[PDB]
This record gives structure tokens, sequence and C-alpha cells, in this order.
């Protein structure tokens, strides 16, 4: 378990997990709000 | 209004462009059966286009002569939401990221071989460091005032 | 050492001794090599066992009583669809706050074994538990059946753990049976008991 | 002193000497003593103003709902016409606050330096701690005991939270605070935030 956790903390794996999470969040945000060109909340 | 620009609800080329897009979509829509899924998808596309044009008209942008919206980066109070507010948001996010990275680097600099910590990140320390970026402007201002920001 | 194991004739893992209640040496994936992982897994298993026991009881008692003419409760699968005196969001928020207080207390107990044994408001009331996961006290052990000889305590803990495992299996079986077949679990049991051969999963 | 979160060790820099100490600093802001002093003064001022603000936007609404004096709401209090234009009042406030805040800043930088009156030289403030001038500022001669400071800090924190709630719940719902509370009390289970949207 220690060695598996150490391997999971290597740079490419952490990078791909972080970027997958970011891409998913961005895609979901763009799906909920389809188009956006200016900031209209104010 | 500004630099000879017309409000986007008044302009006629905007409505002309909307008409062309709707006609182009309906040209392909006419092929499939009414009950088929492609017809539903194309109807959803048409509704999305109409909603987008309505929102663009509502938000008060200024289309030019060609009929496309233009952005004003002067700082005029009527057009602060086009550039200035997203700029502030981006600056906040970038400062957060930079502060978190610099804090992690300084934290791991103490050990004997920081290179092995860079190539193999440690998760608990980074998790502790990450949430301190929510208050990055205050910490940066105080560190600048003290004199810990710039190396000597 | 000589206790029965899950696979007779095999070698139990070194990190599984047998002192823990309900220990049979079943850990082929090595998910609890680290002692801290062992503590966390034990706490999670205990919580899961208790919650699933409550869930299995609350699923299978009203359905059986509805099979008889005593009760008229609806199906457990459609319970959330019905209407109540408040919106589901408000009930969810109130439940979230209420359960969150207790879960924070339990988390504080897990992190530090002896920091939440006293009533914050009145310092007179105390909790008499001395083991993590077994709060004890008058609130969670009014009858006093908890404290006792180590052998009796281990036997009771093993009974509870086995019942909880069976309950977890029961709840997942009920969920999968309802989604696949489309009828109440008691109906499935009666139909299978009527015709043991043909009335099975292969139908 | 007390622990904000049970089971969590208090930060090493917070030793409990300061009044209103509970070890609440998860983000590590007050890791330097100078930052600690500056933030102590800032927390005093932000909150000493907040109590007055909350009272000003709360009490008149209650007294008007009773039916004694008809006063405009706190959001609409700026539209009403007064004996002078808003610009003149703003300029006067700017000048006076400039003077008093520069005096306070000079007190903070060098303690015990601006105690002396600049015009009538015979009057001076008695020596004391920073942030608690005393003297003329304490006309009733109340002892600055630690318990009073703790009560003041707790009241200030509550007032800050109340002001934030006022602002947010008036932005979301166009009505005022007291009418919002009355509406919630009319039917508690169908008037919370989650009921709206
Ligand atoms: C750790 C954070 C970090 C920080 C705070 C800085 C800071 C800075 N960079 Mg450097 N840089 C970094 C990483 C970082 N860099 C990396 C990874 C590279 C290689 C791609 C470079 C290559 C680089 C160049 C080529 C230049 C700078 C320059 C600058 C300066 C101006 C800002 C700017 O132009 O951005 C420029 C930013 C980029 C080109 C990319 C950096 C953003 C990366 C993708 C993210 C870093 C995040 C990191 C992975 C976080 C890990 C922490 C986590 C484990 C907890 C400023 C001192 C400029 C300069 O010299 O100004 C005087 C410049 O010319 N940087
Ligand atoms: C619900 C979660 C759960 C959890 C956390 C545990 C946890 C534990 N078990 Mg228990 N156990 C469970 C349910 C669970 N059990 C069930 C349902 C049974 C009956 C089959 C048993 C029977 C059992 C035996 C016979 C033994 C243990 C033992 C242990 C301990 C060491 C093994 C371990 O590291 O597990 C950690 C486990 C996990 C992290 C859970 C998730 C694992 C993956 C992600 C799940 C894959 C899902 C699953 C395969 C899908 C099934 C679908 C469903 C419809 C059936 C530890 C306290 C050993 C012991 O020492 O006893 C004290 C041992 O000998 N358990
Ligand atoms: C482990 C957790 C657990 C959970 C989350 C639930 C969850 C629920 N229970 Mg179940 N239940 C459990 C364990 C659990 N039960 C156990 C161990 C038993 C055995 C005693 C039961 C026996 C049971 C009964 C006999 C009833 C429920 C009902 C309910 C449902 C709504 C009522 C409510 O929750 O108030 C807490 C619920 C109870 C503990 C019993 C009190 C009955 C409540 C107040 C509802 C009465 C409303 C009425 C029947 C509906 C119409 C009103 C009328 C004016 C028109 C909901 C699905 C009710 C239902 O079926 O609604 C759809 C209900 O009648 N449960
Ligand atoms: C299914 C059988 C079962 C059994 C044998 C046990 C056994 C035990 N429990 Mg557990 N427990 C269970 C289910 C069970 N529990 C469930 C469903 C929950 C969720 C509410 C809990 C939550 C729980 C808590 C919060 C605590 C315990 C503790 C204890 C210990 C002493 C209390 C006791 O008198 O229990 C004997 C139980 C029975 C005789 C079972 C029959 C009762 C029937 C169903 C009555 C109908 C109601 C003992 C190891 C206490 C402890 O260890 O403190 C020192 C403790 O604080 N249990
Ligand atoms: C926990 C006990 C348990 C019990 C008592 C039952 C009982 C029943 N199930 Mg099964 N089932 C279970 C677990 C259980 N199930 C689980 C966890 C799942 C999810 C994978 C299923 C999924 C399932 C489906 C999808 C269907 C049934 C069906 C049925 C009935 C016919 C038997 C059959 O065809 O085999 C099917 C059995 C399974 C796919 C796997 C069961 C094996 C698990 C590991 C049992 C372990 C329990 C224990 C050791 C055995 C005796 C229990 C006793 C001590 C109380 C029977 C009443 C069929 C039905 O509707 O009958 C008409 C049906 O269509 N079951
Ligand atoms: C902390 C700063 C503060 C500020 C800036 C204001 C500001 C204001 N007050 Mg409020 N007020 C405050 C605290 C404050 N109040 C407190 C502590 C109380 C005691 C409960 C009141 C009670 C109060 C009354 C009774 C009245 C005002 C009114 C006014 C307005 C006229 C200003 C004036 O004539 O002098 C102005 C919007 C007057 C008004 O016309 O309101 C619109 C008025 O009638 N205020
Ligand atoms: C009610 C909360 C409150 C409390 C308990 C204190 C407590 C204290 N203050 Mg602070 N203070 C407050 C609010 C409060 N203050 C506000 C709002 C301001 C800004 C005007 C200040 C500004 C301030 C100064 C400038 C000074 C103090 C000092 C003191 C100390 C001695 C005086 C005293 O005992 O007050 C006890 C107070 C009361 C019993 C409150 C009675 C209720 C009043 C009358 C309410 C009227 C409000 C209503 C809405 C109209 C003591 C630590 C003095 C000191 O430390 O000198 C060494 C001093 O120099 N305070
Ligand atoms: C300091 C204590 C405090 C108190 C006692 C209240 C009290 C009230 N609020 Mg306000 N509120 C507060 C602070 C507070 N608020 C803060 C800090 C915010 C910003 C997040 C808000 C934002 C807010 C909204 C958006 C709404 C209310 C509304 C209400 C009422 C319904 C309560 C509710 O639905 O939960 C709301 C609870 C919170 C947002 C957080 C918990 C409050 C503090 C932190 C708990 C201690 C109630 C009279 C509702 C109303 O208008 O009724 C008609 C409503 O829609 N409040
Ligand atoms: C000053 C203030 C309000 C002042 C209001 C005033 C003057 C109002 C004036 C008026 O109303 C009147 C009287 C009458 C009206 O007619 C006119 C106006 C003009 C409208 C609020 C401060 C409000 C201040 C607030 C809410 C501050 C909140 C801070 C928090 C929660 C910080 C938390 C943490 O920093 C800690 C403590 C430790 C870290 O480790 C972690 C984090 C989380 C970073
Ligand atoms: C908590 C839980 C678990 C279930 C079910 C949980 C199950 C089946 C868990 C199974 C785990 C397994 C098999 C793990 C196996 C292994 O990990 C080991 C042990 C060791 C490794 O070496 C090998 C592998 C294989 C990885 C279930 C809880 C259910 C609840 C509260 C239900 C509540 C309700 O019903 C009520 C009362 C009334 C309804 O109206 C509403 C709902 C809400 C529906």
């Amino acid at each position: 378990m220690r060695d598996l956790k150490t391997y999971l903390s290597v740079a490419p794996v952490i990078s791909t997990l972080w970027f997958a999470a970011l891409a998913g969040l961005l895609i979901e945000i763009n799906r909920l709000f389809p188009d956006a060109l200016i900031f209209p909340f104010f | 209004d500004i630099s000879g620009l017309t409000p986007c609800k008044d302009s006629k080329q905007f409505a002309k462009r909307e008409k062309q897009q709707i006609k182009k979509l309906e040209s392909s829509l006419k092929l499939y059966a009414p009950e088929s899924a492609p017809a539903l998808a194309l109807n959803a596309q048409i509704e999305k286009t109409k909603r987008r044009f309505d929102n663009y008209g509502k938000y008060g942008l200024l289309c030019g002569s060609d009929g496309l919206p233009h952005l004003i980066v002067n700082g005029d109070q009527r057009h602060w939401g086009e550039f200035i507010t997203p700029g502030i948001l981006f600056l906040y996010i970038a400062g957060w990221i930079g502060w978190v990275g610099r804090s992690y680097l300084i934290a791991i600099s103490g050990e004997k071989k920081p290179a092995m910590k860079e190539i193999i990140i440690d998760v608990p320390l980074a998790s502790r460091i990450i949430f301190r970026g929510f208050i990055w402007p205050v910490a940066a201002y105080r560190e600048f005032l003290n004199g810990d920001l710039i190396a000597k | 050492p000589d206790r029965p194991i899950w696979f007779p004739g095999s070698t139990p893992p070194e990190w599984l001794d047998g002192s823990l209640p309900g220990d049979f040496g079943f850990d082929p994936l090595g998910l609890s090599s680290d002692p801290d992982s062992l503590k966390w897994n034990v706490q999670a298993e205990i919580v899961h066992c208790r919650w699933a026991m409550l869930g299995a009881a609350g699923i299978f008692i009203p359905e059986f009583l509805t099979k008889i003419g005593i009760l008229n409760t609806p199906s457990w699968y459609t319970a959330g669809e019905q209407e109540y005196f408040t919106d589901k969001t408000t009930l969810f928020v109130v439940e979230l706050i209420l359960i969150g207080w207790a879960e924070g207390r339990r988390w504080a107990d897990i992190i530090k074994p002896g920091s939440v044994n006293t009533d914050p408001v009145f310092p007179n009331n105390k909790l008499t538990g001395t083991d993590v996961g077994y709060p004890g006290g008058l609130w969670f052990d009014p009858l006093g059946w908890g404290s006792g000889s180590p052998a009796k305590l281990k036997e009771l803990r093993t009974k509870e753990i086995k019942n909880g495992r069976l309950a977890m299996l029961a709840v997942m079986g009920a969920w999968f049976q309802h989604i696949y077949t489309g009828t109440g679990p008691i109906d499935n049991l009666f139909a299978h008991l009527a015709d043991p051969g043909h009335a099975t999963i292969f139908a | 002193k007390g622990e904000w979160l049970p089971g969590l060790a208090s930060p090493d820099y917070l030793t409990g000497s300061l009044a209103g100490d509970n070890g609440f600093d998860p983000l590590g802001l007050a890791e330097d003593p100078e930052n600690l002093k500056w933030f102590v003064q800032a927390e005093l001022v932000n909150g000493r103003w907040a109590m007055l603000g909350v009272a000003g936007m709360l009490l008149p609404e209650v007294f008007t709902k009773i039916g004694i004096i008809n006063v405009p709401e706190w959001y609409d209090a700026g539209k009403e016409q007064y004996f002078a234009s808003s610009s003149t009042l703003f300029v006067i406030e700017f000048i006076l606050f400039h003077y008093v805040e520069i005096r306070r800043w000079q007190d903070i930088k060098n303690p015990g330096s601006v105690n002396q009156d600049p015009i009538f030289k015979q009057y001076s403030l008695p020596k004391g701690e920073v942030g608690y001038p005393g003297g003329i500022f304490n006309p009733l001669n109340f002892a600055p005991t630690q318990e009073a400071k703790e009560k003041e800090l707790a009241n200030g924190r509550l007032a800050m939270l109340a002001f934030l709630g006022f602002v947010v719940q008036h932005n979301v719902t166009g009505k005022g605070p007291f009418e919002n509370l009355l509406q919630h009390l009319s039917d508690p289970w169908h008037n919370t935030i989650v009921q709206t949207f």
C-alpha cells in the first residue's frame, strides 16, 4: 500500500488526474451555462 | 454610441444573421422525419441559437457595421463587465496558483534533497498548503511590507 | 493462530493477528497493510454494519407487514417520490446539519481518542466508553450490557459484526432485485418459494 | 483559553495572552508578531464600527414597525433630501475622518506620542495600552478588565456576521431584515432560504 501510494504521487499520474478533473469541471460549467461573452451578473 | 457603434438590439444586420442561421439549420432539419431524434437535436439547436441571440441583445453589446459584437476595453462604466471584471477574476486565480506554488517550493526547500520531492510530490503537505491561497493578497501585501518577498 | 479462516489450508496474512473481533484472515488484496489503514477500515466497517442493519430492518419490516393486512406503507423504492409536509431540500438540509454535528464529534473522537468524552454544555455528564467506535455512556449504553469480561465483549462484537455483514448483503440484494425484476422483495421470496426450480434469476 | 475545534491543537504563536483567544487561525495569517498586532487593531476597529452600523440599521426598523416614528429603510435612506447636498457632507466627513484617523495611525506607529493636546497644552491622555485610549474616551471611568474586552470582542464579531447577513439577505430578497424575520416566523418550514429557488 505504501509503494502503491508513492507511485500514485508521481508527477505524470498526479498531472493527468488534476487535468482530467479540471477538464471535467470546465466542460460541466460550459454545459450548465452554454454561451458566455461578457460578465452579466453585475 | 462610442466610436460610431450601434446598440446590438437596434442593428438590423444582427437580425439578418440570426435569420440566415435559422434558415441554414431548418434546411437540414427538413430532411429527417418529425419523430426522429435528429429532428429533436436540430430543434434544440434552433432554440439555443434564439436564446443566445436574445441574451446578446439583452446584455447591451455594440455591434459594428458588419453586425458582429465589439468589445470596449477603455474602462467606461457602461462596459466594465466585458474586460475589467474577468480580468480581476483571472488575476485573483493566477495569484492563488503562484502563491501556492511558491509556498510549496519554500516549504520543501528545507530538506536535504528537494529534487526527489519535486519529481515525487507529497500529497499531505501540498493539501495543507493549497487552501492558504484564498487569502493570498493579504499575505503578499504583508510580506512585501515586512521585506520577506524579495531575496537578498 | 489456530482460528478457522476463510480458505482452509491457506496462510492468513501477517498483519491480521486475530485479536480484532470477527477476524477470519480474509484480505487477498492487501488493503490494510498499514496499521492506520487497519484502524480506518475497522471504523468504516463498524459504521457500515450499523447503518446497513438499520436500513435492512427498515426495508424488510414494512414490506412484510404490508404483505399482511396490518399495514399499508408504500414500496421502499418509491418512498422518496411521495409528498410530505415540506420540500425534500429542506428536510435534506436539516438532516445534513443534524447528522453533521454528530459526525464531527465522531471524527474528533477518532482523531483523538479522549477529547469528546464530556458534555460541552454541562460538565457533569460524561461518556464512559474507553474504546474507539464504542461510545458507551448512558446515552449509547443505558442498560450497561457493554462493559464486561474481554471474552464476552469479543463474542458480542463478533455477533454484531456478522449481523452487520449479513445486513449489508441483504440491502444490496434488495436493491438489485428491485431494479432487475420490478417487484417487492417479499413477492420475489414468495414466488421463488412457490416454484423453487423455474422461478429463479434465470427467467 | 478555549478551543474552537475540539481535537485540534491550538497554533503555537497564539498563547492565550490576547483577549478573545480561541486558537482559530487555520490559514496561518498571524505567523508574524507585527501582523498579529496590526490584525488585532484591525479587528478592533472593524467591529467597533460594525456594532454601530448594525444597531443603526436594526433599531429604527423595529421602532417603525411598532408604530412610533416613521423612518425610511436603511437601503432607501440615501435618496431622501436633507438640509445639505450629499457632496458637502461627504467632504466634511472626509476632512474630519482624515484628521482623526491620522491621529490614530500616529498613535499606532509610536505609542504614547499623540496623547498631548495640540491646542490646550494642559490636557493629556493617561498612559495606557494601544487601542484603548481611556481618559476622556472613558468618561464613566469603567475598568478595562479582561472580561469586558472579551465581551466587546464577541459582540463585535456577532455584529460583523449580522451585517454580512443583512447585506446578503437584502441583496437576494428585496425586503428588509425585520420583515424577512417576520415572514420566516409566519411559516418556518416554508420560508427558509432553500424554499426560495
Ligand atoms: C511555481 C510557480 C511558478 C512561478 C511562481 C513562476 C514565476 C515567474 N515566472 Mg516562471 N516558470 C515556471 C513556474 C513558475 N514561474 C515553469 C514550470 C516554467 C517552465 C514552463 C517557467 C518558465 C518561465 C519563463 C520562460 C518565464 C518565466 C517568468 C516568470 C516570472 C513572470 C511571470 C510570468 O511571466 O509567468 C510566465 C509563466 C509561464 C511560462 C508558465 C508557468 C505556469 C506553470 C504552467 C505552472 C506552475 C505551477 C506549478 C506546477 C505548481 C506546483 C505546486 C504544487 C505541487 C503545490 C515570474 C518570476 C518570465 C520572466 O522571466 O519574467 C521575469 C519568463 O520569461 N517563467
Ligand atoms: C462495506 C465496506 C466493508 C469494509 C470497509 C470492510 C472492511 C474490513 N473488512 Mg469486511 N466485509 C464486508 C464489508 C466491508 N468490510 C462484507 C460485505 C463482507 C462479507 C463478504 C465482509 C467480510 C469480511 C471478512 C471475511 C474479513 C473482513 C475483514 C475486513 C478488514 C480488513 C480488510 C480490508 O482491508 O477491507 C477494506 C475494504 C474496502 C476498502 C472496501 C472497498 C473495496 C472495493 C473498492 C469495493 C469493490 C466493491 C464490491 C466488490 C462490490 C460488491 C457488489 C455488491 C452488490 C455485493 C476491514 C475492517 C477481515 C478481518 O480482518 O476482519 C476483521 C476478514 O477476514 N471482512
Ligand atoms: C435507517 C434509517 C431509516 C430511514 C432513513 C427511514 C426512512 C423513512 N421511513 Mg422507515 N423505518 C425504519 C428505518 C428507517 N426509515 C425502521 C427501523 C422501521 C421499523 C420501526 C421503519 C418503519 C417505518 C414506518 C412504519 C414508516 C416509515 C416511513 C419512513 C419514510 C418517511 C417518514 C419519515 O422518514 O419519518 C420517520 C419515520 C418513521 C420512523 C415512522 C413514523 C411515520 C412517519 C412520521 C410518517 C407517517 C406519515 C404517513 C404514513 C403518510 C401520510 C400522512 C397522512 C396525513 C396523509 C422514509 C422513507 C413512513 C412511510 O412509509 O412514509 C412513506 C412510515 O409510515 N418507516
Ligand atoms: C443476502 C441474502 C440474499 C438472499 C436471501 C437472496 C435471495 C433471493 N434472491 Mg438474490 N441477491 C443477493 C443476495 C441474496 N439473495 C445479492 C447481494 C444480489 C445482488 C447481486 C442478488 C441478486 C438477485 C437477483 C437479480 C435476483 C435474485 C433472486 C433471489 C431469489 C431467487 C434465488 C436466485 O435466483 O438466485 C439469484 C442470486 C444471486 C444473483 C446472488 C446471491 C448470492 C449471495 C452471495 C448470497 C449470500 C447469502 C447467503 C450466504 C445465502 C443464504 C441466506 C440465508 C442464510 C438467510 C431469492 C429469494 C431472483 C428472484 O427475483 O427470485 C424470483 C432475482 O431475479 N437475487
Ligand atoms: C464594518 C462593517 C460594517 C459597517 C457598516 C456601516 C458603517 C453602516 C452604515 C450604515 O448602516 C448605517 C449605520 C445607516 C444607513 O442608513 C447607512 C449605512 C452607510 C448603510 C462590517 C464588517 C464586517 C466584517 C466581516 C463580516 C468579516 C469577516 C471575517 C471573517 C469571517 C474572517 C475569517 C478568517 O480570518 C479568520 C478570522 C482567521 C483565518 O485563519 C481564516 C479566515 C476565514 C480568513
Ligand atoms: C451502508 C450500507 C451498505 C450496504 C451494502 C454494502 C456492501 C454489500 C459492501 C460490500 C463490500 C465488499 C464485498 C468488500 C469486499 C472486499 O473489501 C473486502 C472486504 C476485502 C478485500 O480484500 C476484498 C474486497 C472484495 C475488495 C447500506 C445502507 C443503507 C441504508 C441506510 C438504507 C436506507 C433506506 O432503506 C431505508 C431504511 C428506507 C428507504 O425508504 C430509504 C433508504 C435510504 C433506501
